[PDB]
């Protein structure tokens, strides 16, 4: 079981991008937590680290300034998203988080077939890269746009899905 | 895979059965360290045998063998593979008792040391490789 | 925006001789649609004491 | 062929084998530790009976 | 129109002209605007949108008297009782298809923007079966052990399904409940299996230099042809796209260079000259053929599928295989 | 809020009381109000009375007694206790030779009573004890698998209870018999039994060739004692074959019913089928020094009948529900009990070895903790005692209803192929063909079907009309299965004028077959088309119109539904909800006409016409065991008249005396921006304004102190090193106040050992309201602790979680959906009124799962959203299309209605959309735009606006009301996010933590997936410095802090760690280069 | 420093007591007084190593300005806590026992 | 996805040599603080702040620009390891 990591119910995001997804701000904190205090020590916000964790200690403790922070932190970084169960290479795949209202992950809707995922109570476990090796192999083979076609087939699996083809087709 | 609408490219398949028409049986030991009956790679006992066979020796009769997929699994060289499935005293007793170099050539052989696992990154061809500017390399040109 | 009554611990209690618990109370206080006469006041504590 | 019999047995690292206090100071031991010291309790059993010089049986 | 299909080759074909950021910003675009127009399109499943065709009950007609007149044909018995049994199965079969066919022609021809017909026709959601079930007659149920009950479920899910009916229905959808739930706890056993022997093997060298080459042939002696067929179009595919050449291949006036890596164009090619008959077989380079000890040359593998470009030497093709044989072993 | 009632077709007879299959059953076990003058020899009198007498000193039995229970339900789980009664026997023991008689009534511990409901309490959890299903007791023929033109005979009593015995006829003729994996000729067994040759070849020699190749010379030359001798030497080599010891051998497998007992049903079984009589539940007896036969003699007559092929006899199918037996919570119960008092009797026969011979009493012999040991097993750890699905009163009488195949004496997982999951033919009217538990574990947890219950036997019976001629009967015949095949019983959906069937054709079902009779043809008719399935099936609307896969989910989905502040009852519900309130006793009722003194939140007091008064305490905010709180509001006013058999108060998921899961809503179909995506479900903010689909949901946590020597632990306000304001919302006992608002992070409970701080603060997944806490000190009045617990505290922590992103919502139809983004009311559909969606579906998550259930349920909660009324549809009799349209027409008079009387005409935008349908087909065209708004309304479809676009959604969409629930699967109960972790002290991998949250697991196929991906680096980083390495993890937690992108893991502790590992068992592991050089890949440091 | 193959083989009593340092005398191990380890126990500093990071059992050299050092006082190098997860140790047996794995698994190699 | 990741495929004869050279570059750039960049401060990639435009922290997209410059010079055994991280270490602290 992994230490920088997380998971929550999954939630289609039309919105964010192939390369980026919704991670909840509690979830986007609890998995960025050094890295936030990594950043408000760059920042004006937090003397040092542990005043940066006190700075994160209690949930009324968010501010503006922090979350600012977060989204400076993880500008540029990815998450690796996988779905249970894990069934092939795009069982697991990279993706920018892009901090959501909520507490339910936002996945793109377009690799759910590559996950083989449904948004009917569907868990995924997410982790974060640290080393910027394990985070550039990341954002470079495991990145979801970056993996457009099934290592399997070569069939393209991040296709427009179900409802894409829906309204294109009409 | 057809038949239930999944089509998947021939390699990997090919990949798996290879990885199980890769162990041959001997036929006759010859002038080699293998006996008759015995099971090993068929690339190792092609190495074995132009060693021998360049050196004046009689080389190995090897008779082609099939195995399974857990069959090929379970008679691997890499003893650490093997004493991860079962019986893993039976696997390091047979293992320890001839000093066996156990190249770290595998992924499963590598996972449970930690290091970078012979794959993307972690392969020699592409682990090794360095990255500079003009800016220093300059800089390395005049001392060198 | 809030709402406290004596007796009461929290929004899940329920009051003796009260049909309504303090949860459904609130619920039918939601529904109280209140007009402030004046446009600069932004707050009113209403009281309320019934029995019987 | 004789290395097979050991003379001598190797012992696990104490981290390896965490004895420590879990809640509530319920140490937690493995069972490694408890092996060890059963095979210390015949060994030193043992020579101190190679020095008694018990008989044989 | 722009179906599951057209879509799919529109993003492999981006991918591999355009490239993979200009196919990434054109997946999101297609997203961003398909979902736009998904809901101005005000697609949405109605009773009276699940249209049942007229063709549903004059098929109940034609399917009635000439299961009757099958009967008699009991009666006389030149069949057998498995005989009888298989003139039930064989005429529900080709009943399920014709009434399903009604279903999707009455649509395209009557209801050409339906819900229903719109998102099975595009491959957004459903398929032939579950419409004919939603729309026309469901198909026939199974009993209990391996036959199949001689009454249909004739309902359609529209006008309603009478109690035994949804009985006789209850059977085959608890089998196939039980059939696809089985597989889960299985998701991994083979994969793991597969991993067990293709964890050792990546892409170590860029060519091994290998003489040795398999030949796919791109015809099958189909058994039921018992002639020189051309195989089926995606076998082709996955059996020769992206892969590397031992041997040159000249086929319509076409030059494809020794040890050059195939693309699914220079297989269409292929095919195509197959069709003229230009070539039966491909020397091709494989894992099968590699000399690496432990691992598969860059030239015998071939393409990387999920970049289409040339393998990434390094790659643990293996355990790529492992996963990508695994994966579907659930929808089996 | 009025109810249309839909159907045509009349329930004969109303519900069976929903939890009598474990309240009558639990009850026959007991029978504590029956006298033991007269108490029937079945539950735990019947194992007494198998039991006992001991023939060592004779003990006997004369009678038992149960007391009343120690502690009320209520208290019961409040101090994690059992609801159990003192169980007591009376007993007579008689000294054979002396003729003395001493008797006493001996305290044989405690048996968990069943509660009104159906259900128990064990240790303080509500435990439901779900039905078994098991091969009934019996003798059985089945076709033989190996031998197409013969048949294997198999005799099989209660499971534990004796050996499975199998008459099979071989090539040569000659009967064996099959016990104890051994075979032998049966003809032996036979001549044990004082069976001459002649009485065999008599009775049998009528049916063919093969009794004469059971004659065999040998055995019938030997006396009965030498067949026995020689049949104890075939069965027990090397044992000396002694003649009594051989005896006892033979006695005990087949003719002691202490060892080998043959099921009462089972006995009704070999009675029926045989055609014979059983004098007990033995195959044979001993009597007089002799052995006398019961059974073997029908059986092989029978097989040698089914073998030569002679009418009247048949095979036997053994999952016909006729032939598999219903194993209910009373004969469970009183199986374990049987054998505990099996265990009574063994260790009494090792009591009076010792001591004085003279000297005994019905006291001194009794060992009780067998008993009790079993039962308390039984009830505890057993996987048919399940915790109650208390989510929903539903959920429970379901649990209730729940019958596994699995289970102690039964079947197991490798046990059960598709032979035992799939649906046989006698299910229909017995057993839901659609409530089994999807995903693993299925086909094996068939629950029960509505109209369904359990005889004394164990066979499901279902309800039937027995019918005279043309005329069907009021005459309820309740039949088991194997009864069900010889009759033919009509369907209840034919067309019935008061009773008489008016149909010249009848659609009927006879032996499990569909067959089309005629009036005088049909023998008997089913109830109802409710009759077929289970409770929660029964409460979906239009199932005919959703595929059973789908309302399997739905049924099941009903289980997790969870009850709201504002629950509503269904739009459209099926009557049955109705009955579901009060037999789940869920909400509390009347016992008599008359006037309610006093109503309030906490109690209900009524004054009856009797003049007495009478209390009910509501039941208020009480945590379910899966966490949802049930409460109960009142809906009579103060000092208002009531009748018996009447509302008082509401239950939890309840509305006006109906079962509310949930809340129906104003639901448009149709995609939205791609936010309902595969099964994705949009939502209004106005359904959080008003504060629908808000489940209160009350976690359990606890704080259990040990005595250590260097310092017990113990509940206090006083806690180290943290500040006042820390517990501010802490009482002096250390107990959370009441009311008090706490989140993650906070302390809820005080403990301290060594002085140190070990308290559990608030768990980092939940935290809220406080509703109540409950304190358990050491010896408290009726509390019993776990061994070496110093004081248990327990507080109950509620919160009103609303519905926020992700939470699994759904309605009856199998819809899973999941909350995609709680739109404000200003950019969702709009109806042109400007009644602003509740819930927007996607529709693409109807046509693939064939579910049109939610379709038409949604099409009249458009109906039932303009004629404010909701709708009683039952399944399969429920309204049509037609009756659904002129609903529609009404209901859209009503709609449309106003804005033709105020003075408004059609609006530009619904005019451009009935120019797209027009297009598109829907509407007819030419007509004029209030008549295509009028057919376009019948479609259940009307024109929408997209409130952030404006412009006319083209193309009509389909709204109404839809009872989607809110399921257990909520969110913030799975949210589960981490930067670390503290990792546990057995494997340095990251475990929970008091204000950090547990570690992810990392599956295999995780790492298969990264490897695939030649993420070498995310790999090694993500097992080792992400997990299992601490050394590395320090340096990622200190590098990633001071920003540093780079943690170093030169070398893998698991590797090195594994060298060592190796090398601990003298096994040297060198780690050499391609120049066989020893790198020390400890880096030095050995 | 690139560790490309593994070599497993049997250890003579010589490679047995070559990562060892120290015998294993005592089946003493933590008691409860003390936390600290027994006389020449398992998990004794004197022949495992260190419990913390550069610093001995008495604690008379507690920094990096000594590594490799014994303490004259205790017998403690001063080396990282982390090679109490490593450093070996060994117990001379008066008869010299068979190891169970090649005496049981089958085939038995020493039968 | 990332900028001109198909020019950065085709730079590498392998995507994870791409993988390898934009990682290591971005460890260099982050040892040495972003002061050993061949962006040109035109090229400097930017983020949106509340205050306004500041360096993109993420020393992986800063590799790949750079790589996408192709100032910057990838291959086995370039330069010796220590000579190569003393030398980059004494221009840069
Ligand atoms: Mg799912
Ligand atoms: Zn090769
Ligand atoms: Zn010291």
């Amino acid at each position: 079981r992994v230490d920088y990591s997380g998971r929550s119910v999954i939630v289609v995001g039309p919105q964010l991008k192939l390369h980026q997804c919704g991670l909840p701000k509690r979830m986007a904190l609890e998995l960025f937590k050094p890295f936030l205090l990594k950043k408000m020590e760059e920042k004006g916000i937090a003397p040092n680290v542990k005043a940066a964790r006190r700075m994160l200690e209690r949930q009324r403790d968010i501010k503006d300034e922090v979350w600012d922070a977060l989204e400076e932190v993880i500008h540029g970084k990815v998450v690796l998203l996988n779905r249970a169960p894990t069934l092939h290479r795009l069982g697991i795949q990279a993706f920018q988080p892009v901090l959501v209202e909520g507490q339910s992950i936002q996945l793109h809707p377009l690799v759910c077939e590559a996950f083989n995922a449904d948004f009917d109570g569907d868990q995924m476990a997410v982790h974060v890269p640290l080393s910027s090796f394990a985070q550039a192999e990341a954002r470079i083979q495991m990145l979801s746009a970056h993996n457009l076609l099934s290592p399997a087939s070569g069939e393209p699996l991040a296709k427009p899905s179900r409802d894409i083809i829906l309204g294109l087709y009409y | 895979y057809r038949a239930q609408g999944v089509k998947l490219h021939d390699k990997h398949i090919e990949i798996v059965v290879r990885q199980m028409m890769k162990y041959v049986e001997v036929t006759d030991p010859g002038d080699s360290r293998l006996l008759e009956g015995q099971v090993l790679e068929k690339w190792d006992v092609e190495a074995l045998n132009e060693r021998l066979i360049a050196e004046g020796k009689t080389p190995v009769a090897w008779k082609p063998l099939l195995m399974g997929v857990t069959k090929s699994a379970l008679s691997t060289k890499s003893w650490l593979s093997a004493a991860s499935f079962q019986n893993t005293t039976h696997v390091l007793t047979e293992a320890a008792i001839a000093g066996k170099k156990d190249e770290l050539i595998g992924l499963k052989e590598n996972v449970i040391l930690g290091r970078l696992i012979p794959a993307g990154t972690g392969s020699d061809f592409v682990r090794f490789t360095q990255v500079v500017d003009q800016k220093t390399l300059k800089a390395i040109e005049e001392a060198r | 925006t809030s709402v406290y009554i004596e007796d009461v611990l929290h929004e899940f209690s329920t009051i003796p001789g009260v049909k309504e618990d303090v949860v459904e109370i609130i619920l039918n206080l939601k529904e109280l649609v209140v007009r402030f006469l004046n446009p600069s006041l932004q707050t009113v504590t209403l009281l309320l004491k019934a029995e019987g | 062929p004789e290395w097979m019999i050991l003379e001598a047995v190797p012992v696990l690292p104490p981290d390896l084998r965490p004895m420590v206090q879990v809640d509530g100071g319920r140490f937690a031991t493995s069972d490694l530790n408890d092996l060890y010291r059963r095979l210390i309790n015949r060994n030193n059993r043992l020579k101190k009976l190679l020095a008694q010089g018990a008989p044989e049986i | 129109p722009q179906e599951k299909n057209s879509l799919k080759d529109l993003v492999y074909q981006a991918f591999l002209r355009l490239g993979m950021e200009k196919t990434a910003r054109l997946l999101d675009a297609l997203k961003y605007y398909g979902f736009t127009f998904s809901t101005t399109s005000g697609i949405t499943i109605g009773i009276d949108d699940a249209v049942i065709p007229e063709e549903k009950k004059q098929y109940l007609e034609e399917a009635d008297r000439k299961l009757l007149q099958i009967e008699q044909a009991y009666e006389m018995g030149f069949l057998t009782d498995r005989e009888r049994y298989d003139q039930i199965l064989q005429l529900w079969t080709e009943t399920t298809e014709k009434v399903t066919q009604a279903v999707f022609k009455n649509f395209e021809e009557n209801y050409p923007f339906n819900p229903l017909y719109v998102m099975a026709q595009s491959g957004a959601r459903g398929n032939p079966q579950q419409i004919r079930q939603l729309c026309g007659l469901r198909g026939l149920m199974q009993k209990p052990s391996g036959e199949t009950f001689e009454v249909p479920v004739r309902s359609s899910f529209r006008e309603g399904l009478t109690v035994l009916e949804y009985f006789i229905s209850s059977h085959g959808a608890r089998k196939g409940g039980a059939d696809t739930a089985l597989r889960t706890a299985d998701s991994g056993y083979l994969t793991r299996k597969l991993v067990d022997v293709t964890h050792e093997i990546v892409v170590r060298e860029a060519d091994c230099g290998t003489t040795n080459y398999i030949s796919v042939p791109l015809f099958q002696p189909d058994e039921v042809t018992r002639s020189l067929r051309l195989r089926k179009r995606a076998d082709i595919e996955a059996g020769l796209y992206g892969r590397v050449l031992a041997r040159e291949v000249e086929v319509l006036g076409v030059r494809l260079e020794e040890g050059r890596y195939l693309s699914m164009d220079d297989v269409h090619l292929l095919i195509k000259a197959a069709e003229a008959g230009e070539i039966q077989e491909v020397p091709v380079r494989s894992p099968l053929t590699c000399q690496t000890r432990y691992g598969v040359c860059q030239k015998c593998y071939g393409y990387d599928l999920s970049m289409a470009r040339p393998v990434s030497i390094g790659e643990a093709v293996g355990i790529v295989a492992a996963q990508s044989i695994g994966e579907p072993g659930t929808q089996l | 809020m009025e109810i249309k009632r839909f159907g045509r077709i009349r329930e004969v007879i109303p519900l069976p009381p929903l939890t009598e299959i474990q309240v009558e059953s639990y009850r026959r076990a007991l029978q504590a109000d029956v006298p033991p003058e007269k108490r029937e020899n079945v539950g735990i009198q019947a194992a007494f009375r198998e039991t006992f007498p001991i023939e060592e000193l004779v003990l006997d039995f004369l009678e038992y007694r149960l007391g009343e229970p120690p502690f009320p339900q209520d208290e019961c789980r409040e101090k994690d206790l059992t609801y159990q009664a003192p169980l007591y026997a009376r007993l007579q023991l008689i000294h054979k030779d002396t003729g003395l008689i001493k008797e006493d009534e001996v305290f044989l511990g405690h048996i968990p009573l069943m509660t009104e409901d159906g259900s128990f309490i064990i240790n303080g959890a509500d435990r439901v004890i779900v039905s078994q299903i098991h091969r009934s007791p019996g003798v059985y023929f089945t076709p033989d698998p190996a031998r197409p033109g013969r048949y294997i005979a198999s005799i099989i009593p209660l499971p534990k209870r004796g050996p499975w015995i199998d008459l099979e006829v071989e090539p040569n003729g000659v009967v064996s018999m099959k016990v104890n994996k051994r075979k032998f000729p049966l003809v032996l067994l036979l001549r044990v039994l004082g069976y001459d040759q002649e009485t065999l070849a008599r009775e049998l020699g009528a049916y063919g060739e093969l009794v004469q190749g059971l004659m065999d010379e040998s055995v019938f030359a030997m006396r009965p004692e030498e067949a026995l001798i020689r049949l104890f030497t075939l069965l027990r080599p090397g044992d000396p074959p002694k003649r009594d010891k051989a005896v006892a051998y033979v006695y005990g497998l087949i003719a002691d019913p202490r060892r080998y007992d043959l099921g009462e049903a089972g006995r009704y079984k070999a009675e029926e089928k045989l055609g014979i009589r059983l004098s007990g539940r033995t195959l044979a007896r001993f009597e007089d020094g002799e052995f006398k036969d019961e059974v073997f003699l029908p059986t092989l007559r029978y097989l040698f009948a089914l073998t030569a092929g002679v009418p009247g006899h048949e095979v036997d199918d053994i999952d016909h529900l006729g032939n598999r037996r219903i194993r209910t919570v009373g004969e469970l119960m009183t199986d374990q009990f049987r054998v505990g008092l099996a265990r009574l009797a063994r260790g009494v026969r090792e009591r009076m070895l010792m001591g004085s011979e003279d000297s005994l009493t019905p006291a001194k012999l009794v060992n009780s903790r067998p008993l009790e040991a079993a039962i308390r097993e039984f009830f505890s750890r057993s996987q048919l005692s399940q915790f109650k699905d208390e989510t929903n009163p539903l959920s429970s009488l379901r649990h209730k209803r729940r019958i596994s195949a699995l289970g102690p004496g039964g079947l197991t997982r490798e046990r059960a192929g598709f032979d035992v999951r799939d649906v046989h033919r006698t299910h229909y009217g017995r057993i839901c063909p659609v409530e089994t538990p999807e995903g693993a574990n299925i086909g094996l947890i068939t629950s029960l079907a509505a109209y369904a219950r359990v005889d004394e036997l164990g066979f499901i019976r279902t309800p039937y009309r027995r019918v005279v001629g043309g005329v069907v009967t009021d005459e309820v015949v309740y039949m088991t299965a194997t009864e069900e095949d010889r009759y033919t019983i009509a369907q209840a959906n034919t067309p019935l004028e008061g009773n008489r069937i008016a149909a010249e054709r009848v659609v009927a079902r006879r032996k499990g077959e569909p067959v089309i009779v005629s009036p005088e043809e049909v023998e008997f008719m089913d109830v109802s088309p409710k009759q077929v399935f289970s409770v929660n099936t029964n409460l979906i609307p239009f199932l005919e119109h959703d595929d059973a896969n789908r309302a399997l989910m739905g049924s099941n989905m009903q289980t997790q539904a969870v009850p709201l502040i504002r629950a509503q009852a269904p739009v459209v519900m099926t009557g049955l909800e109705e009955r579901v309130v009060r037999d789940s006793l869920a909400a509390l009722y009347a016992e008599e006409d008359g006037e309610v003194a006093k109503v309030d939140g906490n109690r209900i007091v009524v004054r009856y016409e009797d003049g007495r008064l009478v209390e009910y305490p509501l039941r208020r905010f009480y945590r379910s065991n899966q966490g949802t709180a049930l409460d109960q509001r009142p809906r009579v006013v103060v000092g208002q008249r009531v009748r018996k058999g009447d509302l008082l108060a509401d239950g939890p998921a309840s509305e006006n005396g109906f079962l509310a899961l949930g809340q129906n809503v104003l639901v448009a179909i149709m995609p939205f921006d791609g936010y309902n995506f595969e099964d994705a479900i949009v939502i209004s903010e106005e359904l959080l304004k008003r504060d629908f689909y808000t489940s209160i949901h009350i976690e359990r946590y606890e704080i259990e102190a040990r005595d250590t020597k260097l310092g017990p632990e113990r509940i206090t306000r006083d806690i180290p090193h943290l500040s006042e304001a820390a517990l501010r919302d802490l009482d002096e006992e250390g107990v959370v106040r009441i009311g008090a608002e706490v989140k993650p992070g906070d302390i809820l409970v005080g403990r301290t050992s060594f002085v140190k701080d070990t308290s559990l603060r608030v768990p980092p997944g939940e935290g809220g309201i406080v509703v109540r806490t409950v304190r358990l000190r050491r010896g408290d009045p009726g509390v019993e602790l776990k061994p070496g617990v110093r004081e248990v505290v327990r507080v109950y922590v509620a919160q009103k979680r609303k519905l926020q992103v992700g939470d699994k919502l759904a309605n009856r139809h199998g819809n899973k959906g999941v909350v995609a983004k709680i739109l404000p009311v200003e950019d969702m559909p709009h109806l042109p009124d400007g009644t602003p969606v509740d819930v927007i579906l996607n529709p693409l998550g109807v046509p693939s799962r064939m579910n049109l259930g939610q379709i038409l349920e949604t099409h009249l909660g458009l109906a039932g959203y303009f004629l404010g009324q909701r709708y009683i549809s039952p399944i399969f009799d429920g309204a049509k299309e037609p009756e659904i349209k002129e609903l529609l027409a009404q209901a859209f008079e009503v709609y449309f209605g106003k804005r033709k009387g105020e003075g408004f005409g059609v609006d530009k935008r619904e005019v451009e959309v009935l120019r797209r349908a027009e297009k598109l087909g829907l509407v007819t065209p030419g007509k004029t735009p209030e008549e295509q708004l009028k057919e376009l309304f019948l479609q259940g479809k009307v024109v929408l606006y997209d409130g952030r676009t404006g412009e006319p959604i083209e193309g009509p969409i389909v709204v109404g009301q839809m009872f989607i629930m809110k399921l257990y699967h909520m969110v913030e109960d799975k949210m589960h996010a981490r930067s670390t972790g503290p990792y546990s002290l057995i494997t340095q991998q990251p475990l929970g933590g008091k204000a950090q949250f547990g570690g992810q697991r990392f599956g295999e196929m995780e790492v298969w997936a990264l490897e695939a991906y030649g993420a070498a680096h995310t790999l090694q980083e993500m097992l080792t410095l992400k997990s299992d390495d601490i050394e590395g993890r320090n340096a990622a937690y200190e590098a990633i802090i001071k920003g540093e992108d780079v943690p170093e893991p030169s070398v893998p502790e698991s590797f090195r760690v594994l060298v060592k590992e190796l090398q601990a068992l003298a096994l040297d592991v060198q780690t050499l280069d391609e120049k066989d050089n020893p790198v020390d890949i400890f880096e030095g440091l050995a | 420093k690139e560790v490309r193959k593994v070599r497993i083989a049997l250890a003579s009593p010589e490679k047995i007591r070559s990562w060892s340092y120290g015998e294993v005398e005592k089946p003493e191990t933590i008691n409860y007084r003390t936390l600290k380890p027994e006389r020449d126990g398992l998990f004794d500093e004197r022949i495992f190593g260190p419990i913390k990071d550069y610093e001995c059992a008495c604690g008379k050299y507690k920094r990096q300005r000594f590594e490799g050092k014994v303490c004259e006082r205790c017998g403690v190098e001063v080396t990282k806590s982390i090679v109490r997860r490593y450093r070996m140790g060994h117990i001379e047996l008066a008869t010299p026992a068979a190891h169970i794995w090649f005496v049981k698994d089958v085939p038995s190699k020493i039968g | 996805a990332e900028p001109g990741i198909d020019k950065l495929f085709g730079m590498v004869d392998s995507k994870y040599r791409l993988t390898v050279v934009v990682a290591k570059r971005a460890q260099q750039l982050l040892r040495h603080g972003f002061k050993n960049t061949v962006l040109e401060p035109e090229e400097r990639p930017k983020m949106q702040t509340l205050e306004g435009l500041f360096d993109d922290p993420n020393a992986v997209t800063w590799a790949m620009k750079e790589l996408l410059t192709g100032r910057l010079v990838f291959g086995e055994n370039l330069v010796p390891e220590d000579r190569l991280q003393k030398e980059m270490e004494r221009l840069y602290p």
